[PDB]
């Protein structure tokens, strides 16, 4: 009993883990949406500058 | 109606899909955690039963 | 956590002492109540043959 004890504790760290890779999936999208909005700023600025 | 600018607009797609991902990255924060408290009871967790 | 559990399970079916042999049964020592280890002599099985 003692040994299927922990064959279930060490099943649930490892889904952590996977679910701890969405997590920085998602960190990455919002890093993703600020450079695409502070490349759209500039490029407004170049004809202007010309 | 042609009234505000456009990069107001812009501005404000870009903070709305910021805040999806940012509720995203605390969703996915929460699923983690919660494989651990998989099991409804306390009497029935891995841990303690060990 | 496999393996750990595949060890358990070895040691708790080998609770069951079974004879490698088809013989007789000739110098009992075992009596139920008694403490073994896995040096002590419990039987012996004698074929007929050979």
């Amino acid at each position: 009993e003692k040994a299927k004890t922990a064959l279930a504790s060490s099943v649930r760290q490892t889904h952590q883990l996977m679910i701890n890779s969405k997590q920085l999936q998602a960190n990455i999208e919002v890093q993703k949406i600020a450079l695409a909005k502070a490349q759209s700023d500039y490029n407004r600025r170049v004809p202007l500058g010309n | 109606a042609n009234l505000i600018g456009r990069e107001e607009l812009q501005h404000a797609r870009d903070a709305v899909t910021s805040a999806q991902a940012q509720l995203d990255v605390a969703i996915q924060q929460y699923n983690a955690n919660q494989a651990m408290i998989l099991g409804t009871k306390l009497e029935d967790q891995p841990a303690v039963q060990q | 956590a496999a393996t750990e559990v595949r060890n358990a399970w070895l040691a708790l079916e080998r609770t069951r002492i079974i004879s490698p042999m088809t013989g007789y049964v000739s110098r009992r020592a075992v009596q139920p109540g008694a403490q073994i280890s896995p040096t002590t002599p419990l039987m012996a099985v004698v074929p007929a043959t050979n």
